[PDB]
RNA sequence: UGAAACUGCGAAUGGCUCAUUAAAUCAGUUAUCGUUUAUUUGAUAGUUCCUUUACUACAUGGUAUAACUGUGGUAAUUCU
RNA sequence: GAUGAUUCAUAAUAACUUUUCGAAUCGCAUGGCCUUGUGCUGGCGAUGGUUCAUUCAAAUUUCUGCCCUAUCAACUUUCGAUGGUAGGAUAGUGGCCUACCAUGGUUUCAACGGGUAACGGGGAAUAAGGGUUCGAUUCCGGAGAGGGAGCCUGAGAAACG
């Protein structure tokens, strides 16, 4: 009631960040940013939690004051900022590079890349509009506009953003025989190359899906992140590559190596 | 205060609902405006997210506009002479949206000699050579003429004072000119 | 359908100006659009006279959300009707159903003629009253 | 009463209790701001004129 | 380095309880093409010499007022 | 150009304005080029600022779903009850309110009334299968601050440290 809210308690928490239940009431509320709350990561949970790099927050923020973690090229000293999908992450010391990108579990995975490949991210354009004085805009998933785009982009596309310039190097259209992330749903991770879409007028357009072990999938066109042609993608894909291998072959697999 | 909900009232059945809740503020509602003519005067009122709103209490003159000749000029407004909601707005002389009033009309005369260079009712070459070239335009109607010859002009507000401030308008014509004549002159 | 210009203040279209200067065919200028979701903007709409500005063609009011079916049991308001949808409700108990059903008030163009008995599809709105938000999209029975 | 007298320009100010009320007695149904003449409360303030300024009841 | 005070933000989050409330709350599912939004993040403002040869300050214009200093009132207050 | 769809985005014209905003702000570094004046020029920030988008939200809202009771069968409607037209108010939609008009709207498929030792849900206990009883209480939503009502400030309160 009576305004926003400001507190966030453990059990509440978004699961994928894999927060133990125990120690402590409260998790760290991501503070508004480029990202939905519930799709994010805050810097303290990926330093803290996934890279093991500090024991507290209080050594989170010790390490963001000097300057070290940048985020998209920016440097970011926020301990709750919201770093989401395809942004990259620089830790200068160590000369480090990650993006994130889920792994086929559903979580945030740590996808080391090269420093050839931090020059750059992917943005899913949501809208396309003219501005004021008759400028046209697009907005990526994670709000970046960017004035004078090209004509052929239309929504559900993915462009290609030089992160020393807010510029757009490329774009990858949308149509059948094209590489795809799912982000968002029961089959987040998996990478499919997308075989046809439904028209659906009224809501939620239906996308068909297979993988390379020719297991078909459908999803909302909400959750679709077009990466690329099928073979090479735009980005480094992490390991496992979405292929999503059940229970039965995870613990074969396992078996093997063990 | 004034409260703009729904739950004070009956359900569409027609049962009594109990107090659900206080009245909140996101519904709220102000007393009105009552804008009368003469001596301007705008009160503001802050309102939701920052947000000014004007009052106009007794707003004196408008910026009306002339559809067919597309043009629009600051008038002084004589009157209101006929309201649809309300006969004691008409004669209390309230401006709201939807009224018809009585503007001055000298303006309009002005720019009509000033463009055309024939007079409403009853020098240089340039000037001869632009009013010989929109020949064909300067019959404007009948009824807004013989207005013209009686130097007072029946308009219809077509802002809102209480929530601007302005009282903007338009000059009736046509059909819509004959439809509140048929309510003026009725007995 | 006997007059257009019933009330005490000037019925029509916001912002379309017929311009007194000119004189065509086509007498007069009528806004009207098409509603989507495939439904058919009809004739009378089209053609017509009338005003009714919370029509889903020709008035300011869009179509967006449910789309509904129901029969119409009531046509005594003035452009409004109520519809009747039934259901059956399932109890898990018993392992059987029973009848349900609920009245919808929704909004009738002049566009569309009703009687009781016709089935009728309508589509959500904003609200138009204090009950009514649901408009008249097809009237396709007898 | 007692008089909160101050003299803005050189800077002072000093309180005075003064008895005799109806010395006192020419301050009475006048206003903050308004004037009064010295020689009525006081021969050591002869020819002085003060203006009432405010107080405490 | 740093009290006070002005300015700026915050105090609408959190915590507590379950009186009211029976199509109300609530749950799942929709909508805003029917609206407000501090903040965050990304974009984004050659046009104002208001009578426009100076009527002038734009290598930079006017007032306060707090804290402070001093004189006080009330039995008493986060009074003044 | 977009959408299933708009009088949409955006652009243009004529005016309006009681005239909004369009940097008289702060910290480090102190270079560049000269007809050498305390000349011109220039880095990384900080704070502010109009509009759009974004995010954190909010407010309304569609469909369906709630315990016992007929020793509750008719209820609502001059004082809005159901709808129509205009206005007003609101951040905005709407009987939300006003003016005029029409006579509607709910109900045995249980309306309306009464009772609840009734906050709702995730859930708990006990169960072969089906069920029955509970959920004030670790999370989500709501409401309240002795009882009522009114308001200031602010983006956000009908706020109770
Ligand atoms: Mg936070
Ligand atoms: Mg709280
Ligand atoms: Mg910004
Ligand atoms: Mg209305
Ligand atoms: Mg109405
Ligand atoms: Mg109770
Ligand atoms: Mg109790
Ligand atoms: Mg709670
Ligand atoms: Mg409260
Ligand atoms: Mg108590
Ligand atoms: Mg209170
Ligand atoms: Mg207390």
């Amino acid at each position: 009631a009576r305004g926003p809210k400001k507190h966030l308690k453990r059990l509440a928490a978004p699961h994928h960040w894999l927060l133990d239940k125990l120690s402590g009431c409260y998790a760290p509320r991501p503070s508004a940013g480029p990202h939905k709350l519930r799709e994010s990561l805050p810097l303290i949970v990926f330093l803290r939690n996934r890279l093991k790099y500090a024991l507290n927050g209080r050594e989170v923020k010790a390490i963001l004051m000097q300057r070290h973690v940048k985020v998209d090229g920016k440097v970011r000293t926020d301990t709750t900022y919201p770093a989401g999908f395809m942004d990259v992450i620089t830790l200068d010391a160590t000369n480090e590079n990650f993006r994130l990108v889920y792994d086929v579990k559903g979580r945030f995975a740590v996808h080391r890349i090269t420093d050839e490949e931090a020059s750059y991210k992917l943005g899913k354009v949501k809208k396309v509009q003219l501005g004021k004085k008759g400028v046209p805009y697009v907005v990526t998933h994670d709000g970046r506009t960017i004035r004078y785009p090209d004509p052929n982009i239309k929504v559900n596309d993915t462009v290609k953003i030089d992160l020393a310039s807010g510029k757009i190097t490329d774009f990858i259209k949308f149509d059948a025989g094209k590489l795809v992330y799912v982000t968002g749903g029961r089959n987040l991770g998996r990478i499919g190359t997308i075989v046809h879409k439904e028209r659906h007028d009224g809501g939620f357009d239906l996308v068909h899906i297979k993988d390379s072990l020719d297991n078909t999938f459908v999803t909302r066109l909400n959750n679709v992140f077009v990466i690329g042609e099928q073979g090479k993608p735009y980005i480094s894909l992490p390991k496992g590559k979405g292929i999503k291998l059940s229970i039965a072959e995870e613990r074969d697999r396992r078996r093997a190596q063990q | 205060g004034i409260s703009r909900d729904s739950r004070h009232k009956r359900s569409a059945t027609g049962a009594k609902r109990a107090q659900f809740r206080k009245k909140r503020k996101f519904e709220l509602g102000r007393q009105p405006a009552n804008t009368k003519i003469g001596a301007k005067r705008i009160h503001s009122v802050r309102t939701r997210g920052g947000n000014k709103k004007y009052r106009a209490l007794r707003i004196e003159t408008g910026n009306f506009s002339w559809a067919s000749e597309g043009i629009s000029k600051k008038t002084r407004i004589a009157g209101v002479v006929y309201h649809p909601s309300n006969n004691e707005l008409v004669r209390t002389n309230t401006l709201t949206k939807a009224a018809i009033v009585q503007i001055d009309a000298t303006p309009f005369r002005q720019w009509f000699e000033a463009h055309y260079g024939q007079t409403l009712g009853k020098k240089s070459k340039n000037a001869e050579r632009k009013w010989a070239a929109r020949a064909a335009s300067a019959k404007i109607e009948s009824s807004v003429e013989s207005q013209f010859s009686a130097g007072r002009l029946y308009a219809c507000i077509s802002s809102r004072p209480g929530q601007s401030g302005r009282c903007d308008g338009y000059i009736l014509e046509g059909e819509e000119l004959a439809f509140y004549l048929r309510r003026l002159t009725a007995k | 359908e006997l007059t257009v210009q019933s009330e005490r203040a000037f019925q029509k279209q916001p912002h379309i100006f017929n311009n007194p200067k000119v004189k065509t065919s086509k007498r007069t200028k009528r806004w009207y659009k098409n509603a989507g979701l495939g439904f058919k903007t009809p004739k009378t709409a089209i053609e017509g006279s009338y005003i009714d500005k919370k029509c889903p063609f020709t008035g300011l009011v869009s179509i967006r959300g449910k789309i509904l079916t129901g029969t119409v049991v009531s046509t005594k308001m003035h452009r409004t009707i109520v519809i009747r949808r039934a259901y059956l409700h399932y109890i898990p108990k018993y392992n059987r159903y029973e009848k349900r059903h609920k009245n919808v008030p929704v909004h009738v163009s002049p566009a569309f003629r009703v009687q009781v008995g016709d089935i009728v599809t309508v589509g959500q709105c904003r609200p138009i009253s204090k009950t009514v938000r649901f408009n008249v999209v097809k009237v396709s029975a007898a | 009463m007692k008089l909160n007298i101050s003299y803005p320009v050189n800077g002072s100010q000093k309180t005075f209790e003064i008895d005799d009320e109806h010395r006192i007695r020419v301050f009475f149904d006048k206003r903050i701001g308004q004037e009064v003449d010295g020689e009525a409360v006081g021969d050591e303030f002869k020819g002085y004129v003060f203006k009432i300024s405010g107080g405490n009841d």
